Formats: structure tokens, C-alpha cells, sequence
């Protein structure tokens, strides 16, 4: 039974397999906005 | 410093006679006392051979109630001939003879397991047999068996020699079929007189001189009968001085007679010898219409089943390995097996 | 003139019952007989380990099948397993009849079957299909016997590493027939296949194995699938007809990708080297999710010319297109490439395997074939002519031509009538035109002078369903009336299951209730006796493949789309009680594996039971021991036995 998810406007994010230690890398989140009308977002990362 | 140490052991392990001319000697027996043992011979020769061989699925199950229920009534046919202290004579009337008596024993402890006949009944046989012994262990016939050509290699130029082994060789055959209690005095005095008979062929193989097929059935008679290891020894290496050359020795009845005894003997003692004497004695087995003698029937296929069931066993070709190491954990030692492990050459991590 | 006959399957496995038929042939009226069937050993002695079971027959009741128990204990008893070359037993049937009407010279007959280990079915299951190193992996395995029905037995599964070593292995005591278990791949592990094997611990070679592909990947999010215009290519010297293909990519949840397709093409044989063009590659963008590529004619010749190569050579190579499309803005990329692009010179496809061979004269031949596309589902309404040439029966050859269109999954049945004293039929077969598809098949005839023929007629040349009646029409050609009862019976899954007796009229037809026992195939073999000879046929039929003997419907109404997060409404039905073994697997799994790795349904079910049949070829024998033998039976009556198997696999 095929059974298939949706959003509608959601965020991907697709971190690397492991990454070494003090080696400088670039997070690349997409966001998808399959809704009829035009929008406007704020994207910000937590600290920790 | 602070890595990460993995360990891993991985241990890689690399690794006959034509039945329709064998079937044919199931016949019928008839006729005399010696008419019936001319016929089972080879009968029940070709019986055990296929037997051991596994060639009934050649033929269907009707043949082997057929041979079962033939070789029944060939056992019942000399019980009516046997004489009051079981010396199994040509005759009732007629006088005994010391083969016919060796012969009707080896084809009776032979054919015991198929059918049970009173041991008891045997032992009086073994008995007559021994009443016979000389002061040396040797035995005399009283009258020469009325066909000589069926006797195979005995006649030639010593014949008493021969007599005394297939008689010793007889009784041993017959030895297995003792009951395991009871008679221990004729168990006892048979264990003796044996072992005179195998002194006595050692002392003659040490003599020399004498004919091939005697030799090949004395060198076998003690190969069999746990002979001492000087006279056997000294009869083995008679034997083979006088080895020939695959092609070993219409080949007449003696030729195949001590071809057989001497592979049988052989086989008691395999590599890169027997498969010349066993491929020759196939090829001469071949003939249509072969297997003339009965003696030569029955004692070539006797070396032939047993050189089948010698080289077709397989060998178990296991293995063990066992790690043993000392570290902080403690100690702990580790054994790990392969083995044929239903798969030619298991592989363990 | 009285005999008494005895069927059984060709091979033995051990643990199971055996099913022995046994027959009654021109007994008087006055006489009953009664006796009893056992297995025996012929190498060690006569020693029955098989319960004896007895059978009465009579001249009312002729026949009886009787099941005949082969217990592991008794088996193991006899010295079986002690045998040192050939795994052969015999089955013995002993009556006191036989001796005292007969006066045969032993009352012992039978045959001499070929015993095996193989026993019940196992089934696997893992977690998912592709596993990153350093992943737990779950697996289940559910065993049942040859029934079909749910067994406790005692299994001892096993895991191998992807160089062949054994890594884990386990015994178990199912109270439940399900087993789950779990294990952690080590961390440092190689790219490989892994292998996980369940067997019946007393059955040597009754294992099952499933596979399962461990490689270092990242889920994707997108998969890109390349579709040719044809799955072949005409290389014929004629012409060569156009390259097309469309690449599409599509989201995991259904929605379309943007982004710019990257395709190179080139050259690839069998042996596994690919020969690039330096050249001819196609960068363009997505609309819609698809991508509309061709390679042309004058390009093609051109890129050949400059590889120092010519059209001629295109014999077994096949052009390989690779794709590397990158999504935008995204940035994410992902790759397809396309293996099954052959060059033919035909496109279409004869399968001729249905046709059945030495048939009898006198009745009409069936030539049934499938065309098939070219790597593709069959076709339909595909001309298909048939030029077959009746050989010297005395006279000159004749030829005839029949033509007919496929009608649908591309079965076509056309009957070429044969005459009587046949030596030897030829069949020419081209299917569709222009560029047709020839295949030759060469039937001969049977030796002149036998007791008969039987022709066993099927009216309708479609594979019935389950629960369906089959009818088919017996009769007797170039024979004398003499005899009263046709003797048929059944042969579905190596096991004898039905065993009856029609009377003789014009044109005898007999119907065959297709039950859930008789799936997916089975055979039909039916014969009588003309004065003291067989005379027999057989047939093959294929049941087509549908419902199970019980139901499970999964359904969840609704719409497919949903959000994270949502519950979930899961029904589940059966016929009875029943352990449902549930599990969802995501579908990036499928994208994320290099190769196809398809899950246990029905057609892998209905395989493992069918790998349990002897029988071989689609019927038809020469004589009558023959047939018998194709079927898979082991018939001796006194005068006439089938010699034993040499090999489990049919030659
Ligand atoms: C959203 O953006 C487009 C340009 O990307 C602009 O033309 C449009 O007016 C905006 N609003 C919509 C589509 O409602
Ligand atoms: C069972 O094991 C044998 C080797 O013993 C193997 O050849 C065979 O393919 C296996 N059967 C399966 C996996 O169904």
C-alpha cells in the first residue's frame, strides 16, 4: 500500500555522511513553497 | 593514543565390474554334493558383490528376492549331506575331504547374515576341522576332490601349503560367527591351532620356493589372521620379489586366482600399486563369459567389492584452530572449528 | 494376461508422505486380492523402514492410492544415510496373489526410486533492502511444510559475509513458525552482498537463502528514471530507425524536479567496456520533470565513422546512455544510466517451449507459441505464419501454410493437421512482417507397428483459474476397441493426487475440478491397455496465477496524500486467525540501490512450491514408459519398468 507524505512548504536538510573535526563545511537547507502565493521567510540556525 | 582497535580472524579452508555380467552367476543349484557348491560359489560371490558394490538399483527388486530365496534353498541343499560330525562329504556314503569341508564352511558363515541357521550346528564342523590338525598345524586329505579343474591355483608344485591356508582361511571366515559366549575351550583351542598354522606358513614363506598362487593365498592367510610381525614381514616381501609387469601377470584361472589374493592381501596391508592390479583384473573380468573357475569367480570378486569399498570412502578433512592472548580485559582464549560442515570448505570470521 | 500396477514418484523425500497408486488390470471377476507396499533398503537387507500399508483391490475397485508414511526414525534405522555412492531406495509391493495366480518367479515387485532430503519452505526477510555499514539488521524467517501450512520444526539460520565467510549462526525452536532476530553489521565493512540461509536441521538441503546489499550511501531525495522510445534497435542492413529517449525526474513525494539533465552516450559489449563518444552529449533543462532526447542518424554514422567502426559490427553491442541531472537552485545531483538498449535485427520474439514434441499421428497437431516483444510484454495482433512440411510417408513431402494473429499475451494455437503414417514433420514459424522473427522446430514421428496412440485433446487453449472445471477430450487413434475403461490421473507438485477411471464411449471427456491444491501447474496423465501394452499420453497445464487459498487485504481509505505526524487508519482482513507479519519500508531505499532487488510476492511463493515437482518438458513420450518418465512416475507392472532417475534436474 503505497501511503506518500506532504507539506506543502517544508525544509530539506542533508548533512554529510561525518565530517572531521575544525574542517570549515557549508549547510545547504532548500526551502520548499509549493503553495499558491508568493511568500517571504526568515532562516536562522540555532546556536549550540 | 585514543583510537579505535578492531580485530579480525578469517579462516579460509581450500579444498567397476559391469553388473549385467555379474547377475548373470545367480543360477540355481542342482545336482550332486559338489554340483551345489560349483553353482553357489559363484552365486553367492556375485550376491555379495553386488551387495557391497550397490548395484541393485541396475536391477529390479524382484532379482534380489529371487537371489535371496535362491541362496536360501542352496543352504538347505547340503543340510540333507551332512555326515553325523558335520564333515559335509560329496556323499553320504562316500568319505569327507578337508576342502569340501574349509569351502561349506566359509560359504555357510558367509551366508549367515541373510538367513539364521543354528550356530551350534557349526560348531561341530570347526570341530571336525580341527580333529584334523598335525603335530605342525598342518591338515591331510583323505580323497582328491572328484573335479580338479575347479579347484583353481591349488595343484601345482606344492599343494599341501595351500590346503592349510584356505583351510586356516576358512576358519578364521567362520571365527566371526561364534556365538560370544559358550565353547570357550573350542574358541580357545581354535586361537591356538591358528596361530600354529600362521608360524607354519611363515617358516614355509621364510623357505621359499614356492609356487606364486601359493604364496599369494599363504601371504594373505596371514595378512588376515594377525600374523607375527617378522613372518609377515618376511611372506609380504616374498610376495612382491615376485611382483610382474598396467598390465599384471584369457588369462588363465591361476593367473586371476593369485591376482585377486594378492590384491586382497595388499588391501589388508593402497597408493599407486593397487590401481594397476585392480584396473588389469576389471579388464580381464570383462571378457564375456568370464570368471571361468569358480575359485577365480569367487575370490576375484571378493578383492574387487573390497577394493571398491577401500577407495570410494571419503575422509572427514577437519579442522581446528584455537587463539589464545593475554590483555587487560583479563584472559580469554578463543576456539573456533571449521569442517566440512555440510559445505566443502567452510570459512569462519 | 492379470497384472498389477504400481505408480509412485520418481523421487523420494524423506520426512514426507510418499503417494503410491495402485492398479488392477484384467482380473476376473471372481478374484480379491490384498497385500501390502513398503519402502526397502537393497544394500543393507531387506529391512522396511516405511510403515506398511495394506490394499485391497477387487474387480469393482481396481485401484487404490494410498499414502505411505517415510519417518526420519525409521529412515536413519535402515542405513540410508550410510550409503557410500547413490542415494537410491526401493519401494516394494508384496501380495501372496501374485505367486499363487501368476506363479511369477518372486511375488516381489517394485521400483527403484531416488530418495532426497528437501523438505518444507522457508522464507526471509530483512529490514530493508540496502543497509549503511555499522546498521542493525533485522530479520524475520517463517517456515512451513510442504502443505503450505505453518510448521514448528527446528531451523538453524545463518549469516555470510560478502567475501563468503560465515558470521553469525543460530538454532531455533519455533513455538510460532516466525523467528526474528537482530545483528549489527561491523563497522569497517567492505561493499558486498551478504547472504542469510535457513535450513531444517535434520534436512541437509532443504536451506532458503535471502540476500541483502550493505553499501556507504545518503538517502536521496529524488529519483531519475531513463525510458527509451523502443527497447530495441533495428540494425538491419535495410535501415536503422530512430534513437529516442526521455529522462524524467520526480521527487520521492510526487512532485516534479527542476533542473538541467546531463546525458552521454556511447558504446558498451557484453564483456562489460564502454566505449564513450567524445562527443554528442546533450545538456538541457527539465519542463515538467521531462526531457525529450534523440540521437540522429547522420550524428550517429558520423560519431561510428570516427570510432573506426560501421553499422555491421552492431551485432551484440548496446548503446549506453548515462545521465547526471542537477537539481536548481538545490544544487543536489543524482545519476541513472541504461544497460538494456540492445541492437536486433528483429523485433519481436518465438517461444516456442509450449509446443509439444513427438506427437501422434493420426490426430492434429497444436503448435502453441508466445510472441513477445523485443524485451517487453507480449504482443497482440502480430501475424504469425507456420510453413510445416509433412515428411516422405511414402510419397513426396507436402507443405502447408497457416497463418493466424496473435490474440492476446501473445498465445496463438494453430492446429496443423498430420496424417497418418508420418515419418517426420518440419515447422518453419515467422512471426510479424516486415523483419520477422523465424524460429524451426523438427517433430518425429514414432516407430511404425506400435499397440496404438492416444490423443488427448484440450478444447479451450487458455490456462484456467482456480475453482474452474477443465475438460478434456480423450480418444483413441490407429488401435483396436478392445479394452472398456480410460485410466487417468493427476501429478501437481511431484506428488500424485488424483487417480479415477472413465469409461470408454466416442470422443470420452473427463473433467478436472481445478481446486487450490492443484496450483500452479500440473499434469495430466492418462492411458490404457491394449491387450498386454500401455498405451499413454500426458499434458501439461499451467494454472494462472491469482488469489492465495486464504485473503489478507491491507487498505486504508483515503486519500494517498497525508502530513507528518497524522494517524493513520491500517484495517486487516483475513479468513481465519493468522499472524500478520506487517512492515513499511521507505521508497528512497529503491533509488538509493545501484541494482533491483525485488521483494518476496506471490510469483517467488508459487515457485517454491512448484520447485518440488519432477515433472519435465511439456508432455508427450515416444512409448509408454516414456511419458510416464517425462511426468515424473515410476511405473512396473511385471513386464515393464522405468529405469531410475540419474540426476534430481531433468536433462
Ligand atoms: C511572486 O514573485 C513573482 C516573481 O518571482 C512576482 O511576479 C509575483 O507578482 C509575486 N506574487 C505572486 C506570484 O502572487
Ligand atoms: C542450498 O544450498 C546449496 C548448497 O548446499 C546451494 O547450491 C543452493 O542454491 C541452495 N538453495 C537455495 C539457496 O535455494
Amino acid at each position: 500500500v503505497q501511503l506518500r507524505v506532504f507539506r506543502e512548504f517544508h525544509l530539506h536538510l542533508r548533512l554529510p555522511m561525518s565530517v572531521r573535526r575544525f574542517e570549515q563545511l557549508e549547510l545547504r537547507p532548500v526551502l520548499y513553497n509549493y503553495l499558491d502565493k508568493n511568500l517571504t521567510v526568515s532562516v536562522h540556525v540555532s546556536p549550540v | 593514543p585514543d583510537g579505535d582497535f578492531n580485530s579480525y580472524v578469517r579462516v579460509t579452508a581450500s579444498d567397476a565390474l559391469s553388473p549385467g555380467g555379474v547377475a548373470s552367476l545367480l543360477r540355481l543349484p542342482r545336482g550332486c554334493g559338489e554340483q551345489t557348491m560349483i553353482y553357489l560359489a559363484p552365486t553367492l560371490a556375485a550376491s555379495r558383490y553386488l551387495d557391497k558394490t550397490e548395484q541393485w538399483s541396475t536391477l529390479p527388486p524382484e532379482t534380489k528376492d529371487h537371489a535371496v530365496d535362491l541362496i536360501q534353498k542352496g543352504y538347505m541343499r547340503i543340510q540333507q549331506f551332512r555326515k553325523a560330525d558335520g564333515s559335509y562329504a560329496a556323499w553320504l556314503s562316500r568319505d569327507s575331504s578337508t576342502w569340501l569341508t574349509a569351502f561349506v564352511l566359509k560359504v555357510l558363515s558367509l551366508a549367515q547374515e541373510q538367513v539364521g541357521g543354528s550356530p551350534e550346528k557349526l560348531q561341530e564342523t570347526s570341530n571336525w576341522l580341527l580333529s584334523q590338525q598335525q603335530a605342525d598345524g598342518s591338515f591331510q586329505d583323505p580323497c582328491p576332490v572328484l573335479d580338479r579343474s575347479m579347484q583353481g591355483g591349488l595343484v601345482g608344485n606344492d599343494e599341501t601349503v595351500a590346503l592349510t591356508a584356505f583351510v586356516t582361511i576358512a576358519l578364521h571366515h567362520g571365527l566371526a560367527v561364534f556365538q560370544d559366549e559358550g565353547a570357550e575351550p573350542l574358541k580357545q583351542r581354535v586361537e591356538a591351532s591358528i596361530s600354529k598354522a600362521n608360524s607354519f606358513l611363515g617358516e614355509k614363506a621364510s623357505a621359499g620356493l614356492l609356487g606364486a598362487h601359493a604364496a599369494a593365498i599363504t601371504a594373505y592367510a596371514l595378512s588376515l589372521t594377525k600374523a607375527p610381525v617378522d613372518l609377515l614381514g618376511v611372506a609380504h616381501n616374498n610376495l612382491m620379489a615376485m611382483a610382474q609387469e598396467n598390465l599384471y601377470w584369457q588369462a588363465p584361472a591361476l593367473w586371476i586366482e593369485t591376482t585377486a589374493y594378492a590384491l586382497l592381501h595388499l588391501l589388508l596391508h593402497k597408493a599407486e600399486m593397487a590401481d594397476q592390479a585392480s584396473a588389469w583384473l576389471t579388464r580381464q573380468g570383462s571378457f564375456q563369459g568370464g570368471f571361468r573357475s569358480t575359485q577365480d569367480t569367487v575370490i576375484a570378486l571378493d578383492a574387487l567389492s573390497a577394493y571398491w569399498i577401500a577407495s570410494h570412502t571419503t575422509e572427514e578433512r577437519g579442522l581446528n584452530v584455537t587463539l589464545s592472548s593475554t590483555g587487560r580485559n583479563g584472559f580469554k582464549s578463543h576456539a573456533l572449528q571449521l569442517n566440512n560442515r555440510q559445505i566443502r570448505g567452510l570459512e569462519e570470521e | 494376461k492379470p497384472r498389477l500396477l504400481l505408480f509412485s514418484p520418481s523421487v523420494v523425500h524423506l520426512g514426507v508422505p510418499l503417494s503410491v497408486g495402485v492398479q488392477l488390470q484384467d482380473v476376473p471377476r471372481g478374484q480379491v486380492v490384498k497385500g501390502s507396499v513398503f519402502l526397502r533398503n537393497p544394500s543393507r537387507n531387506n529391512v522396511p523402514c516405511s510403515p506398511k500399508v495394506d490394499f485391497t483391490l477387487s474387480s469393482e475397485r481396481d485401484f487404490a492410492l494410498l499414502s505411505l508414511q517415510v519417518p526420519l526414525k525409521d529412515a536413519k534405522s535402515c542405513g540410508l544415510h550410510q550409503l557410500l555412492r547413490g542415494p537410491e531406495v526401493q519401494l516394494v509391493a508384496h501380495s501372496p496373489w501374485l505367486k499363487d495366480s501368476l506363479s511369477r518367479t518372486t511375488n516381489i515387485q517394485g521400483i527403484n526410486l531416488l530418495f532426497s532430503s528437501r523438505r518444507g519452505h522457508l522464507f526471509l526477510q530483512t529490514d530493508q533492502p540496502i543497509y549503511n555499514p555499522g546498521q542493525r539488521v533485522r530479520y524475520r524467517v517463517f517456515a512451513l511444510d510442504q502443505k503450505m501450512r505453518p510448521s514448528t520444526d527446528t531451523i538453524t539460520v545463518m549469516v555470510e559475509n560478502s567475501h563468503g565467510l560465515r558470521v553469525r549462526k543460530k538454532e531455533v525452536y519455533m513455538p510460532s513458525s516466525i523467528f526474528q532476530d537482530d545483528f549489527v553489521i561491523p563497522d569497517i565493512s567492505e561493499p558486498g552482498t551478504w547472504k542469510i540461509s535457513a535450513r531444517f536441521s535434520d534436512g541437509l538441503e532443504s536451506n532458503s537463502s535471502t540476500q541483502f546489499e550493505v553499501k556507504k550511501y545518503v538517502l536521496p531525495n529524488f529519483e531519475v528514471k531513463i525510458t527509451p522510445g523502443k527497447p530495441y534497435i533495428l540494425t538491419v542492413p535495410g535501415h536503422l530507425d530512430e534513437m529516442q529517449l526521455d529522462i524524467q525526474a520526480r521527487y520521492i513525494y510526487g512532485k516534479p524536479v527542476q533542473g538541467v539533465a546531463y546525458v552521454r552516450f556511447g558504446l558498451l559489449d557484453e564483456d562489460g567496456k564502454k566505449t564513450f563518444f567524445r562527443g554528442l552529449e546533450s545538456q538541457t533543462k527539465l519542463v515538467n520533470g521531462q526531457s525529450h532526447i534523440s540521437l540522429s542518424k547522420a550524428e550517429f554514422q558520423d560519431a561510428l565513422e570516427k570510432l573506426n567502426m560501421g553499422i555491421t559490427d552492431l551485432q551484440g553491442l548496446r548503446l549506453y546512455v548515462a545521465a547526471a541531472i542537477i537539481e536548481s537552485p538545490g544544487g543536489e545531483m543524482e545519476e541513472a544510466e541504461l544497460t538494456s538498449w540492445y541492437f536486433v535485427s528483429s523485433p519481436f520474439s518465438l517461444d516456442l517451449s509450449k509446443t509439444k514434441r513427438h506427437l501422434v499421428p493420426g490426430a492434429p497437431f497444436l503448435l502453441q507459441a508466445l510472441v513477445r516483444e523485443m524485451s517487453g510484454s507480449p504482443a497482440s495482433g502480430i501475424p504469425v505464419k507456420v510453413s510445416a512440411t509433412v515428411s516422405s510417408p511414402g510419397s513426396v513431402p507436402e507443405v502447408q501454410d497457416i497463418q493466424q494473429n496473435t490474440d492476446g499475451s501473445g498465445q496463438v494455437s494453430i492446429p496443423i493437421i498430420i496424417p497418418q503414417t508420418i515419418s517426420e514433420l518440419q515447422l518453419s514459424v515467422s512471426a510479424g512482417s516486415p523483419h520477422p522473427a523465424i524460429a524451426r522446430l523438427t517433430v518425429a514421428a514414432p516407430p511404425s507397428g506400435g499397440p496404438g496412440f492416444l490423443s488427448i485433446e484440450r478444447p479451450d487453449s487458455r490456462p484456467p483459474r482456480v475453482g474452474d472445471t477443465l475438460n478434456l477430450n480423450l480418444r483413441a487413434v490407429g488401435s483396436g476397441a478392445t479394452f472398456s475403461h480410460y485410466y487417468y490421473m493427476i501429478l501437481s507438485r511431484g506428488q500424485i493426487v488424483f487417480m479415477n477411471r472413465e469409461p470408454k464411449r466416442t470422443l470420452t471427456s473427463v473433467s478436472v475440478f481445478v481446486d487450490h491444491h492443484l496450483a500452479p501447474s500440473f499434469y495430466f496423465v492418462a492411458f490404457y491397455y491394449h491387450g498386454d501394452h500401455p498405451v499413454a499420453n500426458s499434458l501439461r497445464v499451467d494454472v494462472q496465477a491469482g488469489a492465495c487459498e486464504g485473503k489478507l487485504e491491507l487498505s486504508v481509505d483515503g486519500a494517498k496524500q497525508y502530513r507528518n505526524g497524522e494517524s493513520v487508519k491500517l484495517h486487516l482482513e483475513t479468513d481465519s486467525l493468522a499472524l500478520v507479519a506487517l512492515g513499511a519500508l521507505d521508497t528512497a531505499l529503491y533509488a538509493a540501490g545501484s541494482k533491483s532487488h525485488k521483494p518476496l510476492n506471490m510469483g517467488k511463493v508459487f515457485e517454491a512450491m512448484n520447485s518440488y515437482d519432477l515433472g519435465c518438458g511439456p508432455g508427450g513420450g515416444d512409448s509408454a514408459l516414456q511419458v510416464f518418465q517425462a511426468a515424473g512416475l515410476a511405473f512396473s507392472d511385471g513386464d515393464q519398468w522405468t529405469l531410475s532417475r540419474k540426476r534430481l534436474s531433468c536433462p
